[PDB]
């Protein structure tokens, strides 16, 4: 289902790792915890 | 009381670290959340995790993503109404992809039994081999007749485990196995004689136009949700007006009934930090020739005597809408601005450079261009900075923060991840909505000294300084308040950078 | 292939002249006119005057008022609703009364055969000898269930002259002799499921909720007629708004398809000399608190502030509903008005006092009261004045006369029978609409000097000056134009009065 | 048909003739020519 994604897409998450799904052919991430957003750009912020 | 309400999530098919940790934070989100204001995105739930806290949605006003799941049931038992005010994709406001295991076997079960009505927006579903009976929905009368044509599904189940619809289904129609989750019709199924939803198939069981799902009754107090406006016990198209026209009187008199518009609610008065309208609506800017002023203790908006003073709009709206941060291609847009109507991001991509947005990295010396700006209608979201400057030197002129938007639907001043001694935010004086967060900023050393509860607005406010450098190492360090300034806490370790 | 419209009247039971100037009132009004945005009032209309124009009548708002008529036949054939916006006496939406002759003979024919609904208010017959074929009428059918209780009405044919109903009529009810009167019926035989009116006995018969009368449909666009508002085809609740509040956006969207109120209709410009409210209506009036300006290409009808000291409405409206004339009681709550939202009367009882209505006579120095008004809603009627001043003085800063309100709907200015010897209006500038007259005023000098062109504003605004001091009594005696002034004439002896 | 207006009516008219409507129960006010208005106060 998840494949390694390219190394031309080294940075495109900002805080976790790039994943390819291969049914939907696009490149989505893998955020490291405690980030979000599709390309793990925020810091999720509690209480 | 009044519906339960979260956030939602704006993610896709990112994965929010393991799956442990993303269903945590799904779970955090969406515990007994009635509304969601955003999109309810269902992705990476895995065999067996229990999914119960779903069963108290009710509405969703973004899309629904359903994706990635190899857990066999979804209980969005109670799912009246997909709103779609934003798409997944641009074309649905729900789509269903990709559900399943390895094994080849993942969801089968997804029981939105009162799923009635979806207002904008189309359907996907695909490569959901598990999936029972939602093949035999009529979707004609759930989705809108203009976004027909755009729908794209196709159901392919070889697991075939499904059973079929209890016979008191019409036409075959089921979300389920037993009776009550037949498919329920409201729209298709009227007679000519009602111009939305309805009961029954008789001409007395219309419902009121602005009945959204459905009703249990005639008029517009009866509707199952509300198509537009909430108006205490009542679905209204438009808010009522604070004054009526009078025929007899040739003037203009006031309505007991007239109330204030905010989101998709008729209230008694606006928040205060919000911009009141003459007209009678609450709004987070000014529009065209007015101005944002306050006339009595409640922000106004009137007509500028001539050309107005330049507005300089906040990153994530405007022609800023997709940008992540300022950087290097957007700085000069905000030159000599003294007020942000929006928000500002500050990330780490900024200096860094993104390629993947076609921005160079942002010279830190530009950020000096912000010392203009002594308000922000939004919040102010810090992540990174300049790693050689001590202090948020740029921000030394800001004033207010007024928290109309939130991050997170949180958060008015949120400054993390810093190398910085001190905030440095001397000119700070009122933050009028939203909370606090202030934390890893491993070397930041004053924020505690402040009383925050001075700069509040709004009850509820409430801060979280937290794993910076501690109090200790601080203290040890010869980092405390000046001697001249003993009261009430300081911006820093200089004179100047004391409270009052 | 719009529906032509009428402002209606409010005269009740005056007599406007003799039969005849009263019946040619009545034509000019209701010509061609399809729905009256006020009251209908058919009075006096004689015998062998032909009431045919009344054919194309379709809706009222307010009433229809049938009263003392000794014409044989009133042939409101097509009036299909009538809303009652307002009421004649407090509680009725038709009043028909004492259409009879003193020979006993009357008004004989009444064939509504359209008039299926009235919305809001009672019905009273009274005193109609001559009149039959109304007799065999259902109500409850027409008048809403509400108003019943107050509907009063009897009926007495004399002579029995007028003809069986046309059996094919429900339990022989109809206006008229043939089938073509046969009683409508669109409510009491609708099955239980519709919620209001329907074209049958049938539950498919049923109409939307938001038709009126009947309707040829099923669908809200097939109403006969509107219960609330007709934007284009469709009936509707309310007109869309202008703009909107954007749940999302927590902005104001402008809402291209919102319109402004006409009557009982939504459009997006406003009809001519008509101007629009910030809160949606359209109007032609501002009687709100704001006053009319014409703000990029239209007219704005803005508040009461700048320019507008105050405003206030005219006599017989609201606070003046009753009075005859500006009097000694009410002219104080004319106090800083700047603008007056109707019309202007004032006569000799102003001066001489009326103890039927406990009004003292009118001390002239109150006048002064008046020299704020700037502008004047309707027409100014002056009927009387004070002998020895020389000029509407009071008048000296009347900038404009909108001419929405006419005397008898015709006349805007009128000043007659003053022993004044100049008007005096030297701030009047323009006279949007209506004819001015100016007659009786034996010292008065310098109205024919006046180039009234430059001050009319509509194609067919005549004046009709007579009957004043002689130009050439006026040479004699030296009281002339200044020799500054020149075409545009003078409204008195000095510079100051130049034009 | 038209019967007398009271002494009560002595001053109602302006410039016109009291008349009593007995189907109206109410007074009226026949207006000398030149003159008009409920009470015949106004010039035609
Ligand atoms: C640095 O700031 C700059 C400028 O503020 C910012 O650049 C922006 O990048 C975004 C994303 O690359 C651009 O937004 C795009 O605009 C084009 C114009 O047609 C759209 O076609 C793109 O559509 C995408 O997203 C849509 C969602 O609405 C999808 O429907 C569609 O499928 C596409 O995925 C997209 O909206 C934007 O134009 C520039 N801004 C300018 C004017 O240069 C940059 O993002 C910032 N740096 C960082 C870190 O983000
Ligand atoms: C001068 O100005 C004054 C004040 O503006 C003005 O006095 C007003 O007189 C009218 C009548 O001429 C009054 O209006 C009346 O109010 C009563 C209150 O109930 C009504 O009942 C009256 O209705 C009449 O007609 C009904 C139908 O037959 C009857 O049932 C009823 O008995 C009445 O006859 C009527 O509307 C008004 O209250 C006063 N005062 C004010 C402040 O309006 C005066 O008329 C003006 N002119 C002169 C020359 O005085
Ligand atoms: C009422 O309207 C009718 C029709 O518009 C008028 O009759 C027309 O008069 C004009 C000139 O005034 C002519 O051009 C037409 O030929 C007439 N109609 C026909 C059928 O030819 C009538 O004049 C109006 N009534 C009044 C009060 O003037
Ligand atoms: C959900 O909220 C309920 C009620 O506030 C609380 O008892 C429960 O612990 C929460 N569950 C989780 C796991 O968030
Ligand atoms: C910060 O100071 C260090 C000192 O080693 C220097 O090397 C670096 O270039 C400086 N960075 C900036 C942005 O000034
Ligand atoms: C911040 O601290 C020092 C300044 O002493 C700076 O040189 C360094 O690059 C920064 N370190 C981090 C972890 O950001
Ligand atoms: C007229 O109707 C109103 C309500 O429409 C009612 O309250 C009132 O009593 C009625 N008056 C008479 C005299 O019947």
């Amino acid at each position: 289902s998840i494949t390694k994604c390219s190394s031309d897409m080294n940075g495109y998450c900002l805080h976790g790792q790039c994943i390819y799904l291969v049914d939907m052919s696009q490149n989505y991430c893998r955020c490291e915890v405690g980030y979000t957003g599709v390309r793990c750009e925020h810091f999720f912020l509690t209480v | 009381e009044e519906k339960k309400v979260c956030q939602g999530t704006s993610n896709k098919l990112t994965q929010l670290g393991t799956f442990e940790d993303h269903f945590l934070s799904l779970q955090r989100m969406f515990n007994n959340c009635e509304v969601v204001l955003g999109n309810l995105e269902i992705t990476y739930v895995q065999r067996n995790y229990d999914l119960s806290f779903l069963k108290t949605i009710q509405e969703v006003a973004g899309y629904v993503l359903i994706a990635l799941n190899t857990v066999e049931r979804i209980p969005l038992e109670n799912l009246q109404i997909i709103r779609g005010n934003m798409y997944y994709e641009n074309s649905y406001a729900l789509a269903v992809l990709s559900n399943y295991d390895a094994n080849k076997t993942g969801l089968k079960e997804l029981p939105m039994r009162n799923l009635q009505e979806i207002l904008h927006g189309a359907v996907r579903f695909s490569n959901n081999p598990a999936l029972c009976n939602v093949e035999s929905i009529q979707w004609r009368d759930i989705v809108s007749s203009d976004f027909l044509s755009n729908m794209s599904m196709d159901f392919q189940n070889h697991l075939g485990s499904c059973q079929k619809c209890d016979p008191s289904c019409p036409n075959g129609s089921c979300w389920g196995a037993g009776e009550e989750n037949c498919q329920k019709l409201t729209k298709i199924i009227c007679a000519q004689q009602c111009s939305g939803r309805c009961r029954g198939k008789s001409p007395s069981d219309c419902c009121h136009n602005q009945c959204a799902a459905g009703c249990t009754g005639p008029r517009e107090s009866d509707c199952l949700v509300c198509r537009k406006f909430r108006d205490e016990a009542t679905c209204k198209d438009t808010c009522p007006p604070l004054m009526l026209y009078n025929p007899t009187t040739y003037q203009m008199d006031v309505n007991p009934e007239g109330k204030y518009s905010f989101g998709a609610t008729c209230v008694k008065k606006c928040p205060r930090n919000y911009v009141v309208t003459d007209h009678g609506s609450c709004v987070r800017a000014c529009g065209a020739d007015s101005y944002e002023m306050e006339e009595d203790g409640v922000r106004k908006c009137k007509k500028c005597e001539g050309p107005c003073r330049k507005v300089c709009n906040g990153i994530g709206i405007g022609e800023f809408k997709d940008s992540l941060s300022i950087n290097a291609t957007n700085i000069k847009h905000f030159k000599n601005c003294t007020s942000i109507s929006g928000d500002l991001h500050i990330l780490p991509v900024a200096f860094r450079g993104d390629s993947f947005t076609h921005t160079p990295p942002l010279d830190p010396q530009e950020l000096d261009i912000l010392k203009t700006v002594k308000e922000i209608t939004g919040f102010l979201l810090i992540q990174a900075w300049p790693e050689n400057r001590t202090d948020l030197h740029a921000f030394e002129n800001l004033e207010i923060i007024r928290g109309r938007t939130k991050q997170h639907g949180q958060f008015s001043l949120a400054v993390v991840s810093l190398n910085i001694t001190s905030l440095g935010l001397r000119s700070l004086k009122e933050i009028s909505d939203g909370d606090v967060i202030i934390s890893g900023n491993k070397n930041l050393c004053y924020a505690n000294t402040i009383n925050w509860k001075k700069l509040f607005g709004t009850s509820g406010q409430k801060t979280k300084i937290i794993s910076n450098r501690g109090e200790n190492s601080c203290k040890a360090t010869g980092q405390v308040c000046h001697a001249l300034c003993s009261p009430e806490g300081c911006w820093g370790p200089e004179p100047r950078d004391c409270v009052s």
